[PDB]
């Protein structure tokens, strides 16, 4: 998916 | 009705454009043109009934549609003048974003064709109260009136600053501010009590901010910085309106894009600077101080 998780 | 006839004309114009666009990632004109046309047909059918039009007068449903359809015509003429029987790619990307915004606004305020602008609720409560206290039941205002009413709480300096504000708020580039556009703006630039300072710090004075860029445009732009891990830019999401999309270069040079938590952006950027991820805005040396 286009939008990935918070790299933190 | 004149309004019935205007709605007919708009549907025909979008059908012409849909047919002229027969030659994909969001926002896409191919997708949005028939979706908008289908929604306008729904509005046309709904307007044929008695009431449901909501509180009358300036800024009501009929006023919204007069302004919306005139803008939709102007935007549709721009797209037609551009289409064949890279500057062109950029002009059509910007217009796709405008059409995505016009579709989302009409879906927000006339879902299924049925007006709800007098009942619409903003996402942030302080902003909701400001709108209903200042604007009442209206769903739309011309820019100049909106600037003046906003200034009872959050005044902006006339000239270039005010015009930059207008450019940020006016998603549909119509010259009018709807309650939907004000919802989006007050989500992006929360929190309310410092609304325009937040907007000045992020959208005027921050090198990481981009306006009116698509996902694919940011993927391309940041490749210039792929050998500088920590480089980042931020722009409004096109598909989740009211939310930010942060593009950044990871430790291995990959360009990724993420949508933050419902948190003020200044906080998300301060924490990501601390954690070593959002360091070089647009690949530039200087990260501005958000304290
Ligand atoms: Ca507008």
């Amino acid at each position: 998916q286009r939008y990935s998780s918070d790299p933190t | 009705w004149e309004e019935a006839r205007a709605l007919g004309r708009a549907v025909r114009m979008l059908q012409r454009l849909e047919e002229q666009c027969v030659d994909v990632s969001p926002p896409s004109l191919r997708d949005l043109l028939p979706r908008t046309a289908q929604l306008l047909r729904e509005v046309a059918h709904s307007r044929r009934a008695a009431g449901g039009g909501g509180p009358g007068g300036p800024g009501g449903s009929g006023d919204f549609l007069l302004i919306y359809l005139a803008n939709l015509e102007a935007k549709s003429r721009q797209v037609a003048a551009l289409l064949p029987p890279s500057r062109l790619r950029r002009q059509l990307a910007k217009l796709a974003i405008i059409f995505s915004h016009m579709h989302a606004e009409l879906h927000a305020l006339f879902p299924g064709g049925k007006y709800c602008g007098h009942m619409y609720q903003l996402t942030k409560a302080p902003a909701h109260t400001f709108w209903r206290e200042s604007c009442g039941a209206r769903c739309v205002l011309p820019w100049a009136e909106f600037e003046s009413l906003l200034g009872t709480c959050h005044p902006v300096e006339p000239g270039c600053t005010a015009l930059a504000l207008r450019t940020t708020i006016d998603l549909t580039c119509s010259g009018h501010v709807s309650i939907f556009e004000f919802d989006v703006f007050t989500r992006l630039f929360q929190p309310w009590p410092t609304l325009l300072k937040n907007w000045q710090l992020l959208a005027v004075n921050h090198p990481g901010y981009m306006a009116f860029l698509t996902y694919d445009e940011v993927q391309e732009r940041l490749q210039a910085c792929r050998d500088k891990p920590g480089s980042y830019i931020f722009r409004p999401s096109c598909t989740r309106l009211g939310q930010w999309a942060i593009g950044y270069v990871s430790s291995d040079g990959s360009i990724l894009q993420t949508i933050p938590a419902n948190k003020p952006l200044s906080q998300v950027l301060l924490e990501g600077q601390k954690d070593g991820f959002y360091l070089y805005p647009d690949g530039k040396t200087h990260n501005p101080d958000l304290t």
